[PDB]
């Protein structure tokens, strides 16, 4: 068992049942240990061995083995279960410990929501300092996964872009932001600068220009 | 019954070294091994190493051998992890945990290695920047009924925490404070927006960056 692999992300509805898989080479000898990690806190042992569920953890979680594969089954798939689940094992050759890549379980708790995009160009006062930054703010989109792509006169731009991971607490609908930093000369060089926010299969676009 | 408490967060130079601690409450170390595992912002868990305080010898991961040093002291019942030659790629949360290797002899004699107790985690942040005061710029509005948006862009401030209050905290009509973004220079840049009827009132955002003791009021006049 030199490596463990598992799907990066999986999605299920609020009442569905999810079965996250962890496939490795040493899972024949070793039982997979399953940990739940929520964003700002340390992992929690959610399952180990066989039928050994730690105290306090709900009864939705179950472990299963089948040779080189292990699986964690969550029957309820409740909103609190939305998190990152990691599988863990011990190497046989050496005492090195192997961790799976992690699976991000997203429980679809709310209806889908379209992203609201607003693009602010570089304020004239900022241009006084010989700097410019386009601000593309996305709000109220569910599920909370979006991808931002900047363009300059029908030409995708890749440098100077810094994007925020979506996150919102006012409501379950998420929010994110993206910053395109550039100098005034670059901004006044092109005729247009576009922010394309792609959510699900849809793509919203907000364009600005030096005017 | 058992508990692991780590040391506080640490911002460290990109050429320095950290020594994060991991003190155990209740049960002593014993045979149960102490594992150090780190997690980078947005990435997954990365096993760094482990030690058995009873024997004293440790074993590190393949890529860390030479940099990391895992120690154990029974007098204070504390595990330590020293990491030298720091760099931005080492910015991460470092957890210590109690790893409990176990076996089930029935059947095929199968093993299982779990970690029941963890420490709260220690954030080690490696940046070349120093405490910097924010620069506030006005994101003005421009031409659904009404609901025009205007905001304030805080930029180039290194210390993580920063606050923004519209009209000295009197305005809360759709005011959102997006999480800041870490730019290439290691300096954070945040935005604070607000939507109001296109119709008069005075809109002033007050940014408070307590670390560097910076306070800046800013009027967002339209075009």
């Amino acid at each position: 068992g030199s490596e463990l692999t598992q799907d990066p992300a999986v999605s299920v509805a609020l009442g569905q049942t999810v079965r996250i898989t962890c496939q490795g080479d040493s899972l024949r000898n070793y039982y997979a240990s399953w940990y739940q990690q929520k964003p700002r806190q340390a992992p929690v042992l959610v399952f180990y061995g066989k039928n050994n569920r730690p105290s306090g953890i709900p009864d939705r979680f179950s472990g299963s083995s089948s040779g080189n594969t292990a699986s964690l089954t969550i029957s309820g798939a409740q909103a609190e279960d939305e998190a990152d689940y990691y599988c863990n094992s011990r190497d046989s050759s050496s005492n090195h410990l192997v961790f799976g890549g992690g699976t991000k379980l997203t429980v679809l708790s709310q209806p889908k929501a379209a992203p609201s995009v607003t693009l602010f160009p570089p304020s004239s006062e900022e241009l006084q300092a010989n700097k410019a930054t386009l601000v593309c703010l996305i709000s109220d989109f569910y599920p909370g996964a979006v991808t931002v792509a900047w363009k300059a006169d029908s030409s995708p731009v890749k440098a100077g872009v810094e994007t925020t991971t979506p996150s919102k607490q006012s409501n379950n609908k998420y929010a994110a932001s993206s910053y395109l930093s550039l100098t005034p000369e670059q901004w006044k060089s092109h005729r247009s600068y576009s922010c394309q926010v792609t959510h699900e299969g849809s793509t919203v676009e907000k364009t600005v220009a030096p005017t | 019954q058992v508990q692991l408490v780590q040391s506080g967060a640490e911002v460290k130079k990109p050429g320095s070294s950290v020594k994060v601690s991991c003190k155990a409450s209740g049960a002593t170390f014993g045979s149960d091994t102490v594992t150090w595992v780190r997690q980078a912002p947005g990435q997954g868990l990365e096993w760094m190493g482990g030690i058995i305080p009873f024997f004293g010898e440790a074993n590190y991961a393949q890529r860390f051998q030479g940099r990391v040093t895992i120690t154990a002291d029974k007098s204070t019942n504390t595990a330590y992890m020293e990491l030298s030659s720091l760099r931005s790629e080492d910015t991460a949360v470092y957890f210590c945990a109690r790893q409990i290797n176990e076996m089930a002899t029935f059947g095929e004699i199968h093993y299982y290695t779990y970690m029941d107790v963890w420490g709260q985690g220690t954030l080690v942040t490696v940046s070349s920047a120093s405490t910097k005061g924010p620069s506030v710029f006005p994101l003005a509005p421009s031409s659904s009924g009404g609901t025009a948006a205007l905001g304030c862009l805080v930029k180039d401030y290194f210390p993580e925490p920063v606050t923004v209050s519209w009209n000295s905290g009197a305005l809360t009509s759709g005011v959102h404070t997006f999480p800041a973004v870490l730019q290439s220079s290691g300096l954070y840049s945040l935005s604070s927006v607000v939507t109001v009827p296109s119709s008069t009132q005075t809109y002033i955002c007050n940014v408070n960056h307590k670390p560097s003791n910076t306070k800046v009021d800013k009027r967002v006049e339209p075009k």
